[PDB]
């Protein structure tokens, strides 16, 4: 077993505590300010849509500024989810031999691992196929995809659509409410980014505290010490 | 079940599992046999040599009580010695009172009553051994075999331990083709035989045989250890028939 | 959530199941016993099943001689009954010593139904899983029969039964006594009464017995005795024709 | 079920010892029995039930003599009563007759008996 | 799921007929340091590997005298051993004052078994966590025994107990024919024991600070060689 | 998770956690330090008081067992008072029977044969007291056979002899430092500034002669507990050498 | 029962510890580097789509570069799932007689078996019919299938589809958002491969550690030793 | 009750231990080699589709080679599920009187019964209406049905729909992705048979071991022995 | 309460133990052979469809032989479910006063009742609206209904459309796979009857054993016996 010892060694040398601590420092400064930034970026973007009047003109183009936010957001989630998997990789490889005793530290490991996964679930978002808890999670990191899909369905009802000899129209639409809905789809998905980020702040601040406190036990789940036996 | 945890507790069907488990531990120890010849009896136990570093002729499993009672058991070895020391006091105080060496039948109750007791209180663990013993008194020879619940009786010959059935069928037999008391000498011989045949459950673990006997004619009323020449003979007189 | 684990806790309906379970154990005996009284004798019946060609039957009974006038039969494990048999066997000795006269059946049964009550209220041990049937020829009631159980109960029986077959051996007697309109068997000598039980039992079980499938004892004018091995074959013969 | 009714030593949140009431249940089950006080006498009675007529009920009393001026009966667990009785007939000598040269008044025997009844309680 | 409701007390049989609390005890003997014993027909020997805490602490001894002709080495919980070796010192003294006869070694086994006994049959306590290798020289010459917390004392020719003890026992099992015959010469019986013990080292090697030895035999009352005096074997 | 609730229960891997937790009780005590020198032995401790109204000397963390043996404890104080008491009686009695002084280790021995009295149930003898003591001891003494000795007593029931050792909340960093300082040719005054230095280090509060107690024992004058003025200047004299190098 | 002993013997000889250890070594070197490779392969592929402008031209062909990644991924999942089943087969056949005692080792077996199944679930992916936990698992190993099915539905609304005489139009759109969605479907499924592989690294590294530590107990769940009875 | 004894007797004589042991021997040799056979049969069938170019020609016929595998598979599942029900029938009829004690053997019975049912669930497969655990089970034994239903839906979009009268048409499928999807549906359902069979090997090997060990307790759940009472 | 005693009396006289024992005897002989009969009836019916070639001709009529099986099956389920409710009615009315003690027999009652309900669930089948366990149950007793509904949907696509004159048609459905699916729907629903009946045998044999053993406790859950109190 001198080779088996090697493999496990190289593993823990690739992902040391320094690797995960760096992730926490980043979240402490950089990553948090960025979230607070995306917060008001979509906050004022929601105020604009509230003071606008929608006409057929706005159904013939996708508001690029909104696409700028939902994109800037998807980017942040991407990073976090990867920086988390880093912290997780640091712990998972340090879970000791399965025993029925001396699991005081192991408990701490599993505990933190759980809070981290709860974070990864938020960022990863809801999706469109669903976990027993539903989709109480604001909006996934696939906001862009869901957004275009929502607006797209309504742009086919307002605009109409054609083919030729008889009449260009083809598909297409009184309902005064259907027009206001195109206005709401732009307003809502901007609100969903406010909330998603507000909660995402809290979650991140929590994991930072949770890590900085239990880190010793996270790396050293068991402290060998045979002073009695000899 | 919550009825197999305590030792005093009765299961809904009046079953005391803790004593039962006690037996499971007994039918796993080595094998012990008991032969009752005409006048006297014969005992034999299977000793298991685990390693080569085991001074032979040492580490005896058969104990004498007073100076006329054979005594052998299987299961938890410490529980063994224990149950016997009591028997040794119980014996002694009895002779000190009545003068006449204790009646083999009397002796058994003393032991039963005692083992009996360890099934009554939940603060103690039932005896983890089956015991076989006997000797020659005023009414000749007797041979009993007490067990973990304190239950017991008289036998023509019996045995307990991991391999006991073979010991039994090859035991009932001797009874059928001899209905009229076996033979002093012969008993020993056939004794060393009944063990080998039963050792085929430990086959891969070379062993050492130990025999003692008690007889009004060869021992002279006293219980003695079968060592020396007759000890060899009996082995071969069994090693030959083993083929 | 363990009412029935402790011998001291009452269920919401004052039950104490541990005492109850105690009983089922008085059945895993698989032996039946009925006792009937003559006019100057008393007889108890019980089957003698010996399932092993190795056990020597001489040491296989469930009826002991408490005193030189009282006899007892037990419906339970030989370990537990052997205990009780001893305590009572000693209460006798001491009673005589402390009072100048031989202890009555009816009493000894009360010392026991009491003993197995204190035994059971103070919780100093688990209740014995057996039923005890006391028989004798008192000098103030002659044909006497009393029976105690694990719950610390007892009473007088004009002739009773015990085993896995209560009712059968029982009702069968209720119809025979329902006729004679009296409370006892009429006959000048035991010999004949004995014959009456075996007779009146095979009837309820539906099986023949030999000089080894049964076991009986009787009480005379102060002189309790166990029926011989061979002698039990006798009355078995005599009543095999006067059908 | 509570988690307080399985200990003589335990008070329920309200203040009711438990094991006692279940014990008192075995009584509210036993065979019916009564007692009537007259002006020139007192009567105590209780019924009898046969397991089977094959048993002699005339060898098991239910109305007992404690003192030649006091008798008593019961309802509940048979066996208890049998010894609770003999302990009562003694605590009647050792505790009174042997100190005052005479038998005890009604009131005090009943209390000397409840005294033995008390012990069974106060003590797990 | 997956519990073991049969290991809470020394007073409970598992469905198969095992006493787990006692088993766990042996497990603590395995966690202790190694010790070896072997004997010929004129002497017996104990070789032990003392352990320690810091480079500042001392190495905890494990050889114990009991009489001029008897002693033992231990593995496991130090205190338990104290109690045991002590009960032994007592038993020998009685057999000495009263009868004026040196307590035979086999007897010392029975005695240590029956005492270890009591602790596996009653409620409230726990079994001794310590194994011992006893040696002595009565009227039957040399003697070596191996006691375990279950009350099982077996008389060997050699052996070892403790972590890695395995390797040393193997060695002894081969060199047997050789040493069982080292009579009249103690210095060689010990060099044998020392070889056998080294078959169990992994961390370091035996230095004058952590090696302990003891002998007894024909004309050698039980004496213990410590430190600076065991140098001629290192 | 399940085997740590009985002082007489082996875990599947042969461990007695209640005993282990016992020890974990000591780490909560304040630091105690002992350094042995061919000149004598030194004992120093961090006092650590909750308030300025406490009377310092009220906290007996260092005490005398006999004229030639002293000690410092760490862990539960009530539990300490009991050991200190037994130890003192042990010494005095032996004196009475032999007209001599008890060997330091033979005393230390009796202190451990005391902790060895835990456990309730009844499997034979009888030793009334439920659990392990929650405290350790640093016993500094001196006798004609083995000179200046220093011991560490643990509730486990065992003990080791040391050249220098530290116990309590700080025994983590303190023990490291001592590992890299101690050497057989240390003078007494040298060890004093060392015990004093390591406390200040892994201690906490500004090291004043109020939150730090220092004592020592020698063949010449036995166990003496340094008064405040001495320790006070020993601190200044200490903190000074820190300027240069 | 000499034949029953045989069957069980041959079984354990077919799948020894060496078989499973080999799987761990492969994951230690080869398999991990491959995942890290597929990681950036789709990372840069996502950067490309971000700096491109989509027109009707891109709806008339499926980007072969992307099909190259989703394929290379499906391939890796395939292998892992099979190499896992190897490790599982090694343990499953070594689960001892069902008892109510001496299950300290058995617990370890079941424990590791669970972590392995959790791994197999990730690789096998979500699917399209769902387990009470939902589809919080990135993307299955059937990405190719789900991808073409997603894009296909949009390529019909865009190119639109048809007939002849007079104009090929039939229906196409004006929905400007439906065009951007075709762009996002290519971007998302490339992001889903980044994440799926990042997490898959962590999972694999964990199982390696978990195995290398408890392996002794995995093969020898119970260690017979009757020293007391005799 | 002499007749009630009869019924229970005949029941256990119809399905003895020999009946179930035979099933295990078959799985030991025959049935396992067959699964390993179906494994590579669809393995190479998946390699073929990977090196092929799909055109309108392949949408006008169903690949007979694939129908040969999915069929050969459905056949194997059928057999196993029946051979299992055999083993189950052998146990179910040997479950003793319901008691609150002496259930050490009964536990073993229920335990094995559970592992068997877990096997039957895999073979029976997922289906199309689902159990709270979802459909994490590869593919049911109704692969044939699900396959033709999946391909069929795509053969209509690529084949066309043309309804008639001679004056207007219907249309011919342009989405380049819809064509590749027809290619994937053939590739995936071939991969699903590889996996389904790989796992099915493991499962079967497990049940064999589990049976061969606990079989004694399976037939004799309680061993009467009243040595104390008498 | 002399009238309240009456009602409960008449209830138990209407459904005695004899009523339920009769049901068991029927299942012992008659009902089991019938299931084994329906087993091979659909076994050979599945072999026939396997050796047939489907054309437009088979889409213009429903195979009467298959309707003969699915019907003969639905009939058997019907009977069983009724004969079960008989056994259940025999027990349900014999459940004693709700107590917190002496429930050793009551436990047996509830136990058997559970196994019976598990049987009733199988026969009643899955349905089309579902219980948290899903539809892992083969096919309901509404096979006929589900079958015609499945085939019907495909007979419209194949057939499409069909107005006549003999020189042109309507539709469609050129999908070669859609034709094979009509062949599979006949083959599958025949296989589903094989399995459903194989398992249904096992279930029935089990309930027979389970009943014949605990029947005493089923009728007499509590055995009054006050020998202590008096």
């Amino acid at each position: 077993p001198p080779k088996r010892a090697a493999l496990i060694q190289n593993l823990r040398d690739s992902y040391t505590e320094t690797s995960s601590f760096a992730v926490i420092e980043e979240w402490a400064a950089g990553t948090l300010q960025e979230i607070e930034g995306i917060a008001k970026a979509a906050a004022e973007a929601h105020g604009v849509i509230r003071n606008s009047t929608y006409g057929r003109a706005q159904a013939e183009k996708s508001p690029e500024q909104l696409l700028g936010v939902l994109q800037r957001y998807q980017d942040l989630c991407h990073n976090v989810y990867c920086q988390a998997e880093t912290i997780r990789t640091v712990i998972a490889i340090r879970i000791p031999e399965h025993k029925e005793e001396d699991n005081l530290g192991v408990a701490v490991q599993h505990a933190v691992l759980k809070i981290i996964d709860e974070l990864e679930i938020k960022t990863l978002g809801s999706g469109e196929k669903s976990g027993s808890g539903g989709a109480p999670t604001p909006i996934g990191m696939y906001a862009l995809r869901e957004y275009l899909s929502a607006r797209s369905t309504v742009e086919d009802k307002l605009l109409g659509v054609d083919a030729e000899s008889g009449k260009t129209k083809g598909g297409g639409s009184q309902s005064p409410s259907l027009l206001l809905e195109l206005r709401q789809i732009d307003a809502d998905f901007m609100l969903k980014v406010e909330l998603a980020t507000t909660h995402l702040s809290t979650m991140v601040r929590a994991v930072i505290n949770a890590y900085l406190l239990n880190w010793k036990k996270l790396i050293q789940p068991r402290t060998g010490s045979d002073h009695m036996v000899s | 079940t919550g009825y197999d945890l305590s030792n005093s507790v009765f299961s809904p069907d009046g079953r005391n599992f803790q004593v039962e488990y006690a037996v499971k531990a007994v039918e796993n120890g080595t094998t012990s046999i008991g032969i009752k010849c005409n006048d006297g009896v014969v005992f034999a136990v299977e000793k298991l040599i685990t390693s080569k570093l085991l001074v032979p002729q040492k580490n005896v499993k058969i104990q004498v009580v007073d100076r006329h009672i054979g005594c052998v058991y299987s299961g938890l070895i410490p529980d063994g010695r224990h149950l016997v020391n009591r028997g040794r006091e119980e014996a002694a105080s009895f002779k000190k009172l009545y003068k006449t060496p204790i009646p083999i039948p009397a002796f058994a109750d003393r032991l039963g009553q005692y083992v009996q007791a360890h099934t009554l209180y939940n603060s103690v663990r039932p005896f983890g051994v089956s015991t076989i013993f006997g000797g020659v008194d005023k009414n000749g020879a007797h041979l009993y075999m007490l067990e973990p619940s304190g239950s017991y009786w008289g036998y023509k010959g019996a045995a307990t331990g991991k391999g006991r059935q073979s010991a039994k069928a090859e035991l009932e037999k001797l009874v059928d083709h001899h209905p009229e008391g076996l033979s002093a000498r012969e008993a020993v011989k056939q004794a060393a035989k009944i063990i080998y045949l039963a050792h085929e459950d430990n086959k891969e673990k070379d062993f050492e045989l130990e025999i003692s006997w008690c007889s009004l004619s060869e021992t002279n009323g006293l219980h003695k250890f079968v060592k020396g020449d007759l000890l060899q003979e009996a082995i071969d007189f069994a090693q030959k028939e083993i083929n | 959530a363990g009412y029935d684990r402790h011998i001291t806790i009452f269920s919401p309906e004052g039950r104490l199941y541990q005492v109850e379970y105690a009983f089922k154990a008085t059945n895993q005996t698989n032996i039946n016993s009925l006792a009937v009284r003559g006019k100057d004798c008393t007889v108890v019946i019980s089957q003698k099943k010996v399932p092993d060609k190795l056990l020597d039957p001489t040491t296989v009974s469930y009826i002991f001689c408490i005193s030189r006038t009282i006899g007892m039969v037990v419906n339970g494990p030989i370990p537990d009954a052997r205990n009780a048999a001893l305590r009572a066997k000693a209460e006798a000795a001491e009673f005589r010593y402390k009072y100048g006269y031989d202890m009555p059946c009816d009493v000894l049964a009360k010392r026991m139904a009491n003993l197995s009550q204190i035994y059971t209220q103070r919780a100093y041990m688990r209740p014995l899983g057996v039923i005890l049937t006391f028989v004798s020829v008192d000098e103030e009631l002659g044909p006497s029969i009393y029976k105690t159980d694990p719950a610390g109960y007892y009473v007088g029986y004009k002739a009773t039964a015990t085993g896995p077959k209560q009712q059968e051996i029982t009702t069968n007697l209720e119809n025979h006594f329902k006729k004679s309109k009296i409370d006892h068997i009429n006959e000048e000598s035991w010999e004949k009464v004995v014959e009456f039980a075996i007779t009146h039992m095979i009837d309820a079980l539906g099986t023949e017995f030999s000089k080894n499938d049964l076991e009986v004892g009787v009480a005379t004018k102060d002189k309790f005795f166990t029926l011989s091995a061979e002698n039990i074959e006798e009355r078995l013969v005599a009543i095999a024709e006067q059908d | 079920t509570d988690r307080y009714s399985f200990s003589l030593t335990t008070f329920s949140p309200s203040g009711k010892l438990g094991q006692i009431d279940y014990a008192l249940t075995a009584v509210k089950q036993g065979v019916t029995s009564l007692g009537i006080k007259a002006t020139n006498g007192v009567v105590i009675a209780t019924e009898k039930k046969s397991s089977s007529p094959l048993a002699m009920s005339e060898t098991l009393s239910k109305v007992s003599l404690l003192t030649p001026d006091i008798g008593a009966v019961y309802s509940g667990m048979g066996p208890d009563y049998r010894v609770l009785v003999d302990k009562s007939r003694k605590v009647a000598h050792t505790s009174y007759k042997r100190i005052y040269g005479e038998y005890p008044p009604t009131k005090l025997l009943v209390s000397e008996v409840a005294k033995i009844m008390q012990e069974a309680t106060q003590s797990g | 799921m997956f519990r073991n409701n049969y290991d809470g007390d020394t007073v409970t049989f598992s469905p198969t007929g095992r006493l787990f609390q006692v088993e766990y005890a042996l497990e603590a003997i395995k966690q202790g340091s190694v010790t070896v014993g072997l004997r010929s027909n004129t002497h017996a020997v104990l070789v032990a590997l003392k352990r320690n805490a810091d480079e500042l602490s001392s190495y905890q001894k494990k050889i114990i005298k009991c009489d001029e002709h008897m002693g033992l080495s231990l593995a496991g919980l130090a205190p338990d051993a104290r109690v045991l070796s002590n009960y032994l010192r007592q038993q020998c003294n009685y057999s000495s004052l009263v009868f004026n006869r040196k307590l035979a070694v086999e007897r010392a086994g029975h005695l240590l078994c029956d005492k270890a006994q009591k602790n596996t049959q009653s409620y409230g306590g726990r079994p001794y966590g310590v194994g011992l290798l006893i040696i002595g020289y009565d009227k039957s010459g040399a003697h070596l025994l191996e006691f375990q917390p279950s009350g099982n004392v077996t008389e060997l020719y050699g052996t070892a107990i403790g972590a890695r003890s395995q390797g040393a026992k193997t060695y002894l099992e081969r060199t047997l024919d050789t040493f069982i015959k080292i009579d009249g010469n103690p210095d060689e019986l010990i060099k044998a024991g020392v070889e056998a013990i080294s078959q169990s080292l992994r961390d370091e090697s035996l230095t004058v600070d952590n090696l302990s030895i003891a002998i007894v035999g024909k004309d050698t009352p039980f004496t213990i060689y410590d430190g600076e005096a065991v140098a001629k074997y290192i | 998770s399940e085997y740590d609730r009985g002082v007489s229960t082996f875990s599947p891997e042969g461990r007695l956690f209640q005993v282990e937790y016992s020890l974990e009780a000591i780490k909560l005590g304040s630091t105690a330090i002992g350094i042995a020198t061919k000149e004598g032995v030194v004992l120093g401790v961090e006092k650590r008081a909750t308030s300025p109204l406490l009377e310092s000397d009220s906290i007996e963390k260092i005490v005398e067992i006999d004229r030639h043996i002293g000690c410092a404890m760490s862990g539960l104080t009530a539990d300490a008072r009991s050991m200190i008491e037994h130890a003192r009686t042990a010494a005095v009695t032996h004196n009475l029977y032999y007209d001599e002084d008890i060997n330091v280790e033979s005393l230390t021995q009796s202190v451990c044969d005391l902790a060895l009295r835990f456990g309730e149930g009844a499997s034979g003898e009888e030793r009334l007291m439920s659990r392990p003591f929650g405290v350790a001891l640093l016993i500094a003494g001196h006798d004609a056979d083995d000179g200046y000795q220093l011991f560490h007593a643990e509730p486990s029931g065992t003990f080791y002899r040391y050249n220098a050792k530290a116990i309590g909340s700080g025994s983590e960093g303190a023990q490291a430092e001592l590992l890299n300082e101690w050497h057989s040719s240390l003078t007494l005054k040298e060890a004093e500034l060392l015990v004093l230095k390591i406390l200040k280090q892994v201690m906490e509060e500004k090291l004043d002669e109020n939150n730090a107690q220092l004592s020592c024992i020698t063949k010449q004058d036995g166990f003496k507990i340094y008064d405040n003025e001495k320790t006070a200047e020993l601190i200044k004299e200490l903190k000074e050498k820190e300027a240069a190098e």
